[PDB]
């Protein structure tokens, strides 16, 4: 309606519809909090990397947290952030501020690095790296034996890939393809959304004053109520167009959970 | 004043502890009077790494939790000319010119029930025997 | 005779000379020029919220 | 005694009873035409305008109508979703045991037991989990008459006098033997082997 | 109610609770073999 009493007056007896949609809208918001809580918070305490660095010649510099920065993300965490970038519709902010994402993955990579897979099941107990590496060569057919005789090599192997992968990143456009075509999707349904206030639907016009001040009130009902039937189903499509999204988002996060809690507290 | 809007009644501090009741951005609110305040994300430690030291554990404890798991609705019906007409013959006849409506409409309902007893069969007939302590 | 409701800024566009208003995107007005005075003024929703 | 535990299913039937009363109360509405009740409409008017004021009726109850089954279809996918996953972790986490970490249970997973509740399943998980720990001085191998020896299974501890193996996660020691160790190499490439005997 | 039924269930809650009972005593008799 926007600002028509007449328009309210009229859509009052439609019977309660709006508040439907409002409870969905709701309901998808709250599932979305939830979704990242959920993926994220998957430790009890924050833990701390040592100030001293010797983990048997590993280089993990790349992916630690950055103090100078007052973000305080890591250097591929910044690359990735930099790599991608009304009538009645509102945003609201998420609950969790991407400072405390950043000091989530924080203490989970300073937990897996320092005390191996024990923090996942109970206290965090202490392992050099090289014996905790040794342990997971082990957990796949291969003696310890093996690691400990090759421990530069592998190192430097490590380091050369951890450098590639930057390389990968930082040239290369359009990585990160799902993430934007999320947004893209998003947008483009707001956008015609949006667009779709400027149809007569049939009527004489497509504004609400004009109408008014042209025609006498037993005539000016007929227009108003065929603009507001085909407003009304715009809406609908569109909440269940969000619904479907939302359905297929929550998906995503449940495999992405599950591979958070498999492939990182443990050995898949 | 918070990024989130307005908020008046509360009372903010420097603290921070668990979140109760979340608000936004970051912030939310407790009863002591009410209080606003950014979350603290958990406690804090620095375990203590070095090269030639370990922890072993001594002792054990046995722990025993729950998971709750929904598996089924209720299986509903609905006759479509007795809920749109009710007793009406020229609303029956004024309806029958709408094409085929209804049995779209009960498929979908019907297809619904026999899938709630297609779960609750998969989840739970899980066994050839009935066993016996 | 462009009809709304709003709250009226100074802004800072440069119209060319023949212009009378514009939009941004979606086909929403976001200024005006004003008949007389011949300046360029910015239009904003009024607030609301939950 | 505590409640509020019970969450989910409650929401569930909440919900269905909330669509059921929606859609109940959306006969009560006019849509635009006079009356909300079909025999005052038919015994007011005459035929030709009395199908017209019906029409709008109808064409309301219609639209209530899909609009109720349409958000019973979405509804009925995610419980299908949730009991493809009850069923999983039935076959996976009561008729074995599971390694897939934090899958049944927070530990190291021992069993699990199922409970039937009304429109669902509860599992009780039997988990371990290690306490009581203790700091002590580790080396990757021991190098003994030019030789390098590492532990089978097991790991390297010292309370600060003598040597001993154990195994990973309960401290038992035991007195380094050939029996549970075994060798390959000198003891000149591996950084930080002992002297012991 | 105005033309909407419930319908019943196929399996009712007692075959449901011989069905817990039969897989708690599987499981506590012969371990995982009888999987
Ligand atoms: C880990 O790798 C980083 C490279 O990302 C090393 O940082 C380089 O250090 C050298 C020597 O100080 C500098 O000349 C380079 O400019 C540094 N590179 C960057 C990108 O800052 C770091 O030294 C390595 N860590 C260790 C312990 O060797
Ligand atoms: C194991 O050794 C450490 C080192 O002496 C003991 O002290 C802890 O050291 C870490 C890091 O230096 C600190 O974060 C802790 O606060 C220290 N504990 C204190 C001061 O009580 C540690 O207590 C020893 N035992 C265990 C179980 O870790
Ligand atoms: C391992 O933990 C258990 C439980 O905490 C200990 O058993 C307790 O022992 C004390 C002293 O003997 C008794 O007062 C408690 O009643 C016991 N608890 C139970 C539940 O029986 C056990 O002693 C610990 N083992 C070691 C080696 O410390
Ligand atoms: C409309 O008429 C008014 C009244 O004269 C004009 O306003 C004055 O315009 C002269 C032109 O040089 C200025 O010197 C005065 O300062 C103006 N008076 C004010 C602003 O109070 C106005 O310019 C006319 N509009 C046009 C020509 O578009
Ligand atoms: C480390 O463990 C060894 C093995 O138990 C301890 O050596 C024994 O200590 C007891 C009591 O001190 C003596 O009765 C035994 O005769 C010792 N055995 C040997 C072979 O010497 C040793 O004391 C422990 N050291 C520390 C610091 O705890
Ligand atoms: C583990 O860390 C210690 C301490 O950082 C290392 O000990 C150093 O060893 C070198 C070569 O033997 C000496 O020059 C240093 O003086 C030692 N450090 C100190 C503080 O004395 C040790 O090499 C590291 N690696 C192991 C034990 O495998
Ligand atoms: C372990 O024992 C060997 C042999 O007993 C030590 O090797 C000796 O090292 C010293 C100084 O490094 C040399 O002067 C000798 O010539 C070496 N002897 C042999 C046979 O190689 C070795 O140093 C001992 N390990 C430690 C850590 O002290
Ligand atoms: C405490 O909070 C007040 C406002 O709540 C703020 O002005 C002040 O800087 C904070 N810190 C101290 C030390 O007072």
């Amino acid at each position: 309606c926007g600002d028509s009493t007449e328009c309210s007056n009229l859509l009052l007896q439609y019977g309660s519809f709006c508040t439907q949609l409002n409870r969905a809208l709701t309901g998808i918001a709250v599932e979305q909090d939830k979704n990242t809580q959920e993926v994220f918070a998957q430790v009890k305490q924050i833990y701390k990397t040592p100030p001293i660095k010797d983990f048997g010649g590993f280089n993990f510099s790349q992916i630690l947290p950055d103090p100078s920065k007052p973000s305080k993300r890591s250097f591929i965490e910044d690359l990735l952030f930099n790599k991608v970038t009304f009538n009645g519709l509102t945003v609201l902010p998420p609950l969790l501020t991407d400072e405390m994402i950043a000091q989530y993955t924080s203490a989970l990579l300073a937990g897996t690095i320092t005390s191996g897979w024990t923090f996942g099941a109970g206290a965090a107990l202490q392992i050099p790296f090289a014996m905790q590496m040794a342990y997971r060569f082990n957990g796949i057919g291969v003696t310890q034996n093996v690691l400990y005789e090759n421990q530069k090599l592998i190192a430097n192997q490590f380091n050369s890939a951890i450098g590639k992968i930057q390389d990968s990143l930082s040239s290369t456009a359009s990585a990160l393809g799902k993430l934007q075509n999320v947004v893209n999707q998003n947008a483009q349904a707001l956008n015609t959304l949006v667009k779709q206030l400027s149809s007569n639907f049939g009527a004489i016009s497509s504004v609400l004053n004009d109408i008014l001040s042209r025609l006498d009130p037993p005539e000016a009902e007929v227009q108003i109520d065929r603009l507001i039937t085909g407003r009304l189903q715009s809406l609908q499509t569109y909440v269940t167009q969000q619904l479907i999204r939302a359905a297929e988002i929550r998906a995503s996060a449940n495999l992405a959970a599950t591979k958070m809690s498999e492939c990182v507290l443990g050995q898949s | 004043q918070t990024r989130a809007g307005c908020l008046i009644g509360a009372e903010h501090v420097n603290n921070s502890y668990e979140c109760d009741i979340p608000i936004g951005a970051g912030i939310c609110a407790s009863y002591q009077s009410i209080i606003a305040y950014t979350m603290s994300l958990g406690a804090e430690n620095s375990v203590a790494y070095s090269n030639n030291s370990i922890a072993i554990p001594t002792n054990f404890t046995i722990s025993v939790t729950t998971e709750i798991l929904p598996v089924s609705m209720t299986k509903t019906s609905v006759d479509c000319t007795m809920y749109i007409c009710g007793d009406s013959t020229e609303c029956s006849n004024l309806l029958l010119q709408y094409g085929s409506f209804c049995t779209q409409l009960n498929r979908a309902l019907t297809g619904i029930a026999v899938e709630q007893d297609k779960n609750t069969q998969e989840v739970f007939a899980q066994v050839k025997q009935i066993y016996k302590t | 005779g462009l009809t709304g409701t709003g709250v009226l800024t100074e802004s800072n566009k440069k119209f060319l000379p023949f212009q009378q208003f514009g939009r941004d995107i979606a086909d929403t007005t976001d200024a005006v020029r004003d008949p007389q005075t011949l300046e360029i003024l910015d239009i904003t929703p009024c607030s609301f919220g939950g | 005694s505590t409640a509020s535990a019970l969450g989910k299913l409650q929401n569930v039937v909440n919900q269905n009873a909330q669509a059921l009363n929606t859609l109940v109360k959306q006969l009560s509405s006019n849509f635009g035409a006079i009356s909300s009740v079909l025999n005052d409409i038919l015994s007011r008017l005459d035929p030709p305008e009395a199908e017209v004021q019906i029409d709008r009726l109808i064409t309301g109850r219609l639209q209530s109508l899909q609009t109720y089954v349409t958000q019973q279809l979405i509804r009925a996918a995610e419980i299908r979703a949730s009991a493809n996953l009850a069923a999983t972790k039935m076959s996976e986490c009561v008729l074995g045991q599971s390694k897939r970490v934090d899958f049944c249970g927070k530990g190291y997973h021992l069993m699990s037991f199922p409970q039937s509740a009304p429109h669902g399943v509860v599992f009780l998980h039997v988990t371990y989990v290690p306490a009581q720990e203790k700091n002590f001085t580790t080396a990757p191998a021991i190098c003994h008459d030019g030789k390098a020896h590492f532990p089978r299974e097991g790991v390297f501890v010292s309370n600060g006098t003598h040597w001993f193996v154990t195994q990973r996660n309960f401290y038992e020691p035991q007195i380094i033997t050939t029996d549970n160790t075994f060798v390959s190499g000198n003891c000149d490439v591996v950084i930080g082997i002992v002297n012991n005997t």
